[PDB]
């Protein structure tokens, strides 16, 4: 009847007594140290919001890192580890440009979401640090998907990722019905960012972008932000 | 420090002590366990300190019905007034920067109760032996200067063999805290032994029986080798749990 | 793969304060776990081996029970050791002997399998990653030009040729009876090498032998082909030796 | 205390003849919703637990499509569920392309244990955590088997899988002489009173947490979900 | 002892210890010696099969590599057999670039070059042998030693193996450089009784001999002859 | 043989390999199966587990069909099992397909056990855990029975046991002029030693299966009739 | 615990490996760069000036095409691998596109290969951190930063090495847009920021200044005495 | 292509590879090809980086080539290339990140 | 320490120590000098392997050619060195192959440093614990003196030292060097002192110590090794000059 020492987490191919991934759920874990991101998906299109979390005034706000163009109609965020995406973002870029290319017309939201699944399940020999939210519109409609660290993607109608997630999605499910309104979208993310945001809002402390099966993918810009901020 | 069981602290006017080392395969720890079950020693107190990682159960050496639902601490001392012995028990392991404060206390108590000697139970690892160790017995033993020269005629009638000094310094790897008790005791004029075997993690209740007969040569607290230590009840599952079903 | 092990004597690839290799040393403790003893003697025109037979179950089928094999239809062996190594290794001089004879267009001699072998064995020595058979093989033939030979190689990659040579347990027992009688004499007829391995292996083993606990294989000048001996060959042989 | 050293690599035997990453693995199955098989003299069923979540952060499928014949439910890991499910379409479509016919479930089976038997023995890799229950129909009649991480397979007239199956395998143990001779509502409402047991006494299946998958005589593999599973629940009794 | 372990680990003062532990398995082999006189070179060991059951035909510790280059090993024989083989393929394939008998330096670079490559990387053992190697070329003699960690020298005379530090003692006050290939053969064979361990007969010993007519392994009569002699 | 029992490929110092010493001992955790062949052909039997009321009858066989002539009895780990018996097949096959005739039992025999040996040997790998017989019938060859074990060690036979309770199934069977009976008289005795062997203790009930191939199936390998299982059950249970 | 291999998670997501290797680029020589109107200055401290030293093989500002340049921080062997794969990449890429190449796009294939590095076990990342700084095609100014894990940021102004939150510190209250008026007010604010933590006068400054249209000059230890005469009279004034 | 002779003196040691293992599998079984390439793959594992020339001694000697000279051997010395790389990009197109 | 099993794991304040350990490992080696004079190069170094049985082949023993124009002395193993020249003289070989003009010599510096610093970064090698002294002359910059070191790094100097002693030998040529008013003679004095209070010996003799001397003439460089008659002369001269120098005070 004695203590002893035993380590379960220091291998990625490593099992627990109960059946657990020690690595892959510290890689998990990691994603909590980034920035607070949000989507929300309606009947008319999905909006994706981000925070910059600008660290010194000297750095330019102009810089844009954290939204990002797959496509005409796909649209992309992040948190954690921005330098983990690259690889994923060109896979899908190149299977989009190769699919259009080939079929002569566009594949859906699904087709990519799998292709850029397929490269994440490899564990570079450890998992990836970053989460994405994929979002949308196709023949079937606009679609928000989530990824995490495990590789696998997931469907769903309103997901917050950052490190303040847990407020953010408590007031996601307090707030939003089925049959809403773009507009209203965008100014209740806006709210939710704002009380979740440590400091103040301003036109660079953030950037949006939003999908609708009228026009192509679309970034808001300070014009456009500005109103919807004095909208507030 | 000692917190006796009862009221009043026992009068230990010199009689030994008897302690393992958390080494290598809790070797002196299992030969404690021998030791204590086969010689039927009797609780007597508790050494309270904050270097160990707590831990509680039942009683490890239950015969009745009756004394099976004794609570248990990490550290308890044990005590036989007939032979004039005291046995020390740990069962658990050290805190970061938590070695040598437990080791000057243990020491304190040591000179202030006022104890003939100390005989300290310890291993050492296997890998780490050139080739003439290779070929030799795997039985070592250290003596501190202080100790008296009967013992050490005893040990020289006995043909043992000292463990070897490197450039002059004693290195005893995965050895604990032999190495900073044999340096304080030496330091503060204790006489103490060190008695130790190279082993490899695993099934250690080979060395361990090893170890007590290794010790009985020279104390000779048993009838002499020409079973006769009683294994303890807690000695029943060392492999886990059962097999599971469907996979065989 | 797994990495090297931490220890002067649990690795193939790491040599000791006197430059030892522990780990082939204690491949030449794997030929005694099966417990047998072989002898081989070389005479005047004629090679012969002979090694112990022991079946201890009596539901086994005694017909599948040997220790001698053909290599080449001129080649014979003797294995000690290791049964399922002893197979691999005579599946392996099969395998070099074909390839030899399709490159070169001639039969192989003994000592170029025997060193063959033994280049193959020294291999698994130097590389993190194999690890050398516990057994040792001996071969007999007729060389056309030579005589007979006989030749013995080593977990090591060691090999060298002999006049009588032994393997097992009782080796050096062997070894030391039969350097004697090679120093009293060594020009014998047939009859007097096969007597000779037997007395050896008797008086070594302290044993009186019954024709279904030995195992004889011979060559001869005469009949080259590699033959193995029956009982009733073995049990004349036994009876004009006592 | 004396298994620290042999506990760590699959490729390690224990001194009592044991792997204990194997059984580790089969640990896994257990994190899973419960998920509970049966098959009738002409069909064979499907039903699923959907996890106590919010649907509006995740969508999450239980029960997957493989062919016009088969279908697959999952209960552990996902990204070792994904890569079998793509196996097995792709061996079905390759059978299919070569030989136009459906593909044996019981060869499917055989290749997928085959498939899941290597990483228990390579190093480097570790066992798939990932338990399937499959639901196929071929011309042998309807058949139900079951998959284990220890890279073995059943043939079951009724099982469950998942946390806290132990419930529903009593259950369908309980009422299992009377399963042939039923007809497709009956054997949906068996299978719902059997999945009901691995719940607390005050909750009830609601269309919100319930997926069914069917295949029969010529009617091929699908999947009911959302307000489809109604009709199915409208006819249960109370507990 | 944290790093003697490993052979691509560097120790805290900078030095290799396995290399070291390679130089101390061959400092436990068989005495070999070999000395150059003023037109030839002599070398000498001791054989390791001192037995009445050892075939004489059968296996050699003195080999040649060409007509004019000879060599003989003290250490591991198993080692030192694929060397010898890699040596012959070398120099034949020299022989057939240019057309002419390769020189024993570019022989002995190329077969250090050989060895070096086995202290560099994990997953291997350095090999446990060194080398003497004579030639002969443009009317001049050589002689070569190299170690297991891949380097070179070149002497007049040396030893080496069992109990080499006295070798080189008695070497050092018994050689002359003005010396015929007789005497060398004498002061060899000395050198070699000095610690045999054991008496000395024709049939424990071998001698190789290197002068204009090319490399030759004497024959037992020989030796027999020269141990008379002396 | 602590400290050198963490690779196959290490010795210990008295030159043992644990690694396969453990392979072996993990064949002890499964049931028993016998074999003993007589003077018409071989006849198999296991005791098999019940391990649940949701299996079908044809589940989880330990007695498989290699090919037309050759049956195959299983003990260990099954997973292993199965990958032999595959690897098994594909022999068979290839030597059909190559001469032109029904590869021998020695021949096959040897090949598997080679296999099986070869996974001994280096570190990237971990030895077999399982155990398993072959047994057939020709009429030019007689009947022929053999077993591999972990190590890759393979013996001819008259009668042959592997599994949990190898011991006294062997002493059991000792006790047997086998070389003078026929199958439908070996038939009873096994199910008699499977009876005897088996404990209801730590067991709770078990099965039995049976199958021979000889010269009453004219070469052939197949399960045994209900009827005479049924008789051979009786037997055994009136013999206690 | 969890830092003796790259690829390993702590139980709160870090990666300390990659963590240690920014320790190697705290510890090496002061670099400074400010982004001006139409110029662009770098500059690097020089650190025990040996007498028997040539300073041509010891320079720390380098020219990757004919309107990139950079300046680095951290070991000195890990920078050379990575200015030469920037260079060839920056030809490779002008044949691929007449257009000359982006500082955004070299900064980009930089990062990438810095990142390639601390993906598996078989290699250790690259110690050093880079300033990239230039001028576009249309002739807007930009300035860049590289980190060893592979992330990349714009700035207005920066600093690393030993000193960079003490030079962070001075840029960020004395960075206007009065300061950054003319190259004169951009170079002695570049020299007002060395020497803040350079000692031993203006010698051991070593300055790089870039105009439109132009290649990288880099000034005379004349022009640098005849600046910081300047700014200590008017200091002193 | 070019010449007859280019494709198949490119591809030799393969097809003689295939050749072989193909008669050991078909005399003795498939464990014999399984070892010969778990042995060939052990002992190519170790040798120098590839901007620097090796000797592939354990190699030769497994494969049976330490006794014979071919046109490989005398013509084109590998060792004295007249064209090399760079260290890193041959290392990293060795690994596959290229 | 549990920092310092291999090349690729960085401690916690940003240090390599194998390579530290690599390049602690050169100072067991002999000494070697290289002075830079307004005339010629030098280089001189010190004898290690000295023996009454020892032979005496080849031109030097630590000084090599590796082109017409560049020569090279190592300070270290051996067993690495060899391998080190022989990458030198293929580079140089390919650089006049592919431009038909001679390399410079920075150039060559730097394409060996490369492969010196790659195998400090892939895991399962060992550095090489070599360090080496390089001089020449190219038409861009003329006489030229450069060092490189076991972890891939590499300066250009005007007097240097590497082995034994290194500290003492740079500091006294770092108090007793003048830049710019060198020639060939003075430098050859230099060096004498230099190696004299270096080298552990009482007394200096001309069979432990190599000299060789780059220079042009007529459009082309000599390189050539010095005779023992004039290290025997230069040394008497050094001797009576100190005891001139002794005397006078």
């Amino acid at each position: 009847m004695f203590l002893t020492r035993s380590e379960y987490d220091r291998g990625v191919n490593t099992f627990s007594p109960e059946g657990r991934l020690f690595q892959v759920e510290y890689a998990i874990e990691a994603i909590k140290l980034g920035s607070t991101a949000i989507g929300i998906q309606t009947s008319e299109g999905v909006c994706l919001a981000v925070e910059k979390r600008i660290t010194s005034p000297l750095m330019e706000p102009s810089s844009i890192e954290k939204i990002v163009e797959i496509d005409a109609h796909i649209g992309c965020a992040m948190s954690g580890l921005i330098a983990d995406a690259k690889t994923l973002i060109d896979k899908a870029r190149v299977e989009t440009q190769n699919h259009w290319f080939t079929y002569n017309e566009t594949m859906t939201v699904e087709s990519v979401t799998q292709a850029v699944s397929n490269l994440a399940l490899q564990f570079m020999s450890r998992p990836f640090g970053v989460a994405l939210l994929f979002g949308g519109v196709d023949e079937k409609g606009p679609q928000l998907f989530h990824m995490d660290p495990s590789g696998t993607f997931v469907q769903c109608d309103a997901r917050a990722i950052g490190s303040a997630s847990e407020g953010a999605q408590s007031s996601l499910q307090e707030v939003y019905h089925k049959s809403m309104t773009l507009k209203e979208a965008i100014k209740s993310s806006l709210i939710i960012l704002k009380q979740v945001m440590e400091e103040k809002l301003n036109a660079t402390n953030i950037e949006l972008a939003t999908v609708q099966p009228g026009q192509n993918f679309h970034m808001f810009t300070k014009e456009e932000l500005e109103e919807v901020i004095k909208d507030i | 420090m000692f917190v006796p069981c009862g009221e009043s602290a026992p009068d230990l006017a010199g009689f030994t002590l008897l302690m393992p080392a958390v080494s290598v395969g809790n070797v002196g720890q299992l030969a404690m366990d021998l030791i204590i079950s086969t010689l039927n020693m009797s609780k007597i107190g508790y050494f309270y300190t904050d270097c160990l990682v707590p831990m509680v159960g039942n009683n490890p050496y239950a015969t009745t019905e009756g004394n099976s639902t004794e609570l248990s601490i990490n550290a308890e001392v044990y005590s036989l007034p007939s032979r004039k012995l005291v046995a020390l028990q740990l069962r658990s392991i050290f805190i970061k920067y938590k070695s040598k404060p437990f080791c000057e206390k243990l020491l304190s108590w040591v000179k202030s109760s006022g104890c003939a000697r100390v005989i300290v139970l310890s291993s050492s690892h296997s890998y780490q032996r050139n080739d003439l160790q290779l070929r030799s017995t795997p039985f070592r033993y250290l003596l501190t200067p202080s100790m008296q020269k009967s013992v050490q005629n005893k040990i020289k009638s006995l043909n043992w063999e000292e463990m070897e000094k490197s450039r002059f310094c004693i290195r005893i790897p995965g050895g604990g805290i032999t190495k900073t008790l044999y340096d304080e005791s030496c330091s503060k004029e204790i006489q103490m032994a060190v008695l130790l075997k190279f082993v490899s993690e695993g099934d250690n209740i080979p060395d361990a029986l090893g170890l007590v007969e290794y010790l009985n040569e020279w104390l000779q607290i048993l009838k002499p080798l020409s079973s006769r230590w009683k294994i303890p009840s807690s000695w029943r599952l060392l492999f886990g749990s059962g097999l599971p079903p469907a996979l065989f | 793969s797994r990495g090297s092990s931490a220890g002067f004597d649990r690795h193939i690839t790491i040599f000791s304060p006197e430059g030892r290799l522990y780990q082939v040393e204690y491949a030449f403790k794997a030929i005694n776990q099966g417990g047998l003893t072989s002898v081989a003697v070389r005479g005047k025109d004629c090679a012969v081996i002979v090694t112990q037979k022991k079946v201890p179950d009596k539901l086994l089928d005694s017909s599948t029970v040997t220790h001698l094999f053909k290599i080449t239809e001129n080649i014979g062996c003797v294995m000690t050791g290791m049964t399922a190594d002893s197979r691999s290794q005579v599946q392996r001089a099969r395998y070099e002997a074909a390839n030899w004879k399709y490159k070169y267009g001639y039969e192989i001699p003994v000592d170029m399998l025997c060193k063959r072998i033994a280049d193959i064995s020294q291999v698994y020595t130097q590389n993190a990653e194999m690890r050398p058979l516990g057994c040792c093989m001996i071969l007999i033939g007729i060389d056309e030009e030579q005589g007979p030979q006989v030749y013995k190689c080593d977990p090591a990659g060691y090999y060298c040729g002999f006049k009588a040579t032994a393997a097992g347990v009782k080796q050096t027992e062997s070894t030391s009876f039969l350097e004697k009688k090679v120093k009293k004499k060594f020009d014998w007829t047939f009859e007097q090498t096969v007597e000779t391995a037997i007395t050896c292996l008797s008086t070594v083993l302290s044993i009186d032998f019954k024709p279904s606990e030995i195992e004889v294989g011979v060559v001869t000048v005469e009949n080259p082909k590699f033959r193995i001996l029956t009982e009733a060959e073995i049990d004349a042989h036994l009876v004009a030796l006592a | 205390m004396f298994r620290n050293q042999y506990d760590n690599d699959v490729t390690v035997w224990s001194p009592q003849g044991r792997i204990h990453q194997i059984e580790y693995a089969m640990e896994a199955v257990k994190q899973g919703s419960a998920t509970v098989g049966l098959k009738s003299k002409t069909h064979a069923v499907l039903v699923a637990l959907k996890r106590a979540q919010s649907e509006l952060a995740a969508h999450q499928k239980k029960i997957l499509h493989v062919d016009n014949h088969i279908g697959i439910s999952i209960a552990g890991l996902t990204a070792d569920a994904r890569l079998l499910c793509n196996f097995m379409r792709q061996e079905c479509l390759d059978s299919r392309f070569v030989f136009d016919r459906p593909l044996p479930v019981s060869r499917l089976v055989s290749l997928i244990g085959s498939k899941t038997q290597i990483p228990t023995q390579r190093y480097g890799r570790r066992p798939y955590g990932v338990g399937l229950l499959i639901a196929g129909y071929d011309d042998m009649g309807p058949h139900i088997f079951q998959t284990c991480p220890s890279a073995n397979y059943f043939d079951c007239r009724a099982m469950s899988i998942g946390a806290r199956s132990q419930s529903a395998r009593t259950y369908l143990e309980r009422h299992m002489s009377e399963f042939m001779e039923c007809n497709l509502n009956e054997l949906v409402k068996h299978g719902l009173r059997a999945l009901r047991e691995t719940l607390p006494a005050e909750q009830d299946l609601t269309t919100k947490n319930v997926s069914i998958g069917i295949v029969g005589k010529d009617l091929e593999f699908t999947i009911y979900d959302d307000d489809d599973v109604s009709p199915f629940l409208e006819g249960l009794e109370e507990r | 002892r944290g790093y003697s372990f490993s052979l691509t680990t560097f120790s805290p003062s900078g030095k290799l210890v396995q290399i070291e532990y390679a130089l101390a398995a061959v400092a436990g082999g068989a005495p070999s010696v070999g000395i150059k006189a003023a037109n030839g070179v002599v070398l000498a060991t001791e054989k390791k099969q001192k037995s009445i059951l050892y075939d004489e035909r059968s296996v050699h510790k003195v080999e040649p590599i060409t007509k004019h280059i000879g060599l003989v090993y003290s250490g591991m024989g198993p080692d030192y057999r694929v060397l010898v083989h890699r040596a012959r393929k070398l120099a034949q394939q020299y022989y057939l670039v240019y057309q002419e008998p390769i020189p024993t330096a570019q022989l002995v670079q190329r077969v250090a070059s050989v060895m070096q490559e086995y202290t560099q990387s994990g997953g291997v053992r350095p090999f446990g042998v060194s080398l003497l190697i004579c030639g002969w070329n443009e009317g001049r003699p050589y002689l070569f030693q190299s170690d297991p960690s891949g380097a070179y020298f070149a002497w007049k005379a040396t030893a080496m193996g069992k109990n080499y530090v006295n070798g080189k003692t008695f070497l050092e006050k018994r050689y002359n450089e003005d010396l015929e290939l007789e005497d060398a053969i004498h002061t060899a064979i000395l050198t070699l009784k000095e610690s045999f361990e054991g008496q000395m007969t024709e049939d424990n010993i071998e001698v190789g001999i290197c002068n204009e007519a090319g490399f030759r392994r004497l024959t037992p009569t020989e030796v027999k002859d020269y141990l008379a002699a002396i | 043989g602590t400290g050198y029992d963490l690779s196959a490929s290490t010795f210990s110092p008295d030159g043992r390999v644990f690694q396969v010493e453990y392979a072996m001992k993990a064949v002890e955790n499964s049931s028993t199966a016998i074999g003993i062949r007589c003077k018409d052909g071989v006849v198999f039997g296991v005791e098999k587990l019940v391990l649940s009321k949701l299996y079908e009858e044809g589940s989880n066989k330990r007695l498989f069909n290699v090919d037309r002539h050759v049956g195959m009895a299983v003990a260990g780990l099954l997973a292993d099992a199965r990958s032999l018996a595959d690897i098994a097949r594909e022999e068979a096959s290839n030597f059909r397909s190559n001469f032109g005739y029904n590869i021998p039992l020695k021949h096959l025999a040897d090949r598997v056990a080679m296999y099986v040996h070869a996974y001994t040997l280096y570190s990237a790998v971990r030895p077999f855990g399982c155990s398993f017989m072959l047994g057939s019938y020709s009429v030019n060859d007689g009947a022929q029975l053999y077993m591999i074990d972990p190590s890759g060690v393979s013996y001819g036979y008259w009668g042959c046991a592997i599994g949990k309770a190898r011991q006294a199934a062997k002493t059991e069977i000792e006790k047997l002029q086998m070389k003078e009976m026929t199958c439908r008289d070996i038939v009873k005795e096994v199910a008699k030693i499977i009876y005897i062997v088996h404990d209801e203790v730590k067991d709770k009930a078990f099965e039995l299966e049976l199958s021979w191939v000889g010269e009453l199936t004219n070469g052939r390998h197949e399960i045994v009739p209900k009827d005479i299982r049924e008789e051979a059950e009786k037997y055994a249970k009136e013999s206690l | 615990s969890y830092d003796r291999a790259i690829t390993v998670f702590s139980p709160d997501g870090h990666l300390f490996q990659v963590e240690y290797a920014q320790e190697a680029v705290k510890k090496g020589s002061t670099a400074v760069g400010v982004r001006g109107r139409d110029i662009v200055v770098l500059g690097v401290e020089k650190k025990s000036v040996a007498k028997l030293q040539d300073e041509r093989t010891v320079r720390k500002i380098c020219a990757l095409d004919d309107n990139v340049c950079m300046a680095f921080a951290g070991l000195t062997a890990d920078a050379r691998i990575v200015i030469n794969r920037a260079r060839v990449e920056c030809q490779s890429h002008r044949l691929t596109v007449e257009d000359p190449v982006t500082v955004e796009y070299i900064t980009r294939y930089i990062a990438s290969l810095k990142q390639r590095y601390t993906q598996s076990n078989g290699r250790r990342p690259f110690g050093i951190s880079a300033l990239i700084v230039g001028f576009d095609f249309d002739g807007t100014p930009r300035l860049y930063q590289t980190d060893p894990s592979g992330t990349y940021h714009a700035w207005k102004a920066n600093a690393i090495g030993r000193g960079a939150k003490s030079v962070r510190e001075f840029l960020e209250k004395n960075y206007t847009d009065e300061a950054i008026e003319t190259d004169d007010l951009t170079i002695k604010l570049v020299i007002k920021a060395l020497l803040e933590v350079v000692q031993s006068g203006g010698k051991n400054i070593e300055l790089a200044v870039m105009r439109r249209d132009q290649s990288l000059k880099i000034l005379n230890p004349e022009e640098i005495e005849k600046y910081v005469a300047e700014i200590e009279k008017e200091k002193e004034e | 292509p070019s010449h007859p002779l280019e494709l198949s003196e490119k591809n030799f040691q393969l097809n003689q590879d295939k050749m072989n293992f193909s008669t050991l599998r078909n005399i003795q079984g498939l464990f014999a090809p399984l070892k010969l390439q778990m042995e060939f793959k052990a002992v190519q594992q170790v040798q120098r980086l590839p901007f620097l020339s090796s000797s592939n001694l354990s190699l030769d000697v497994l494969r049976g080539n330490d006794e014979t000279i071919g046109f490989e051997d005398i013509l084109n010395d590998p060792s004295q290339s007249e064209v090399m790389g760079e260290p890193h990009l041959m290392v990293e197109y060795k690994l596959g990140l290229l | 320490r549990r920092y310092d099993s291999r090349t690729t794991i960085f401690s916690p304040e940003g240090r390599l120590y194998q390579v530290e350990y690599a390049m602690e490992a050169i100072g067991h080696a002999g000494t070697c000098l290289g002075i830079l004079a307004n005339d010629g190069v030098l280089l001189a170094a010190e004898r290690r392997n000295i023996h009454k049985l020892l032979d005496e082949v080849f031109f030097s023993e630590k000084i090599y050619k590796l082109n017409e124009d560049m020569a090279c002395s190592v300070a270290g193993i051996t067993s690495d060195a060899n391998v080190l020249t022989n990458e030198l003289r293929l580079i140089a070989q390919r650089y006049l192959l592919q431009y038909q003009e001679p390399i410079p010599c920075e150039q060559l510096v730097t394409a060996l440093c490369d492969i010196k610093q790659a195998y400090t970064q892939f895991g399962g090698k060992r550095p090489f614990g070599v360090s080496l002294l390089y001089i020449g002359w190219d038409k861009h910059y003329g006489f030229q003196l450069y060092q490189s070191d076991p972890s891939g790094n590499y300066g250009g100097w005007k007097a240097t030292c590497i082995g034994n002693n290194s500290a003492a030998a740079v500091s006294m040529l770092k108090q007793d060097y003048k830049e710019g008013e060198m020639t060939l003679k003075s430098a050859l004095a230099l060096a004498i002192k230099v190696l004299n209070k270096t080298m552990d010996v009482s007394k200096l003799s001309a069979e432990k110590v190599e000299i060789a001397t780059l220079t042009r003439e007529n459009g082309k460089t000599v390189i050539r090794v010095l005779k023992q008659k004039e290290v025997e002369q230069l040394i008497k001269k050094h001797e009576e000059e100190e005891a001139k120098a002794e005397r006078e005070k």
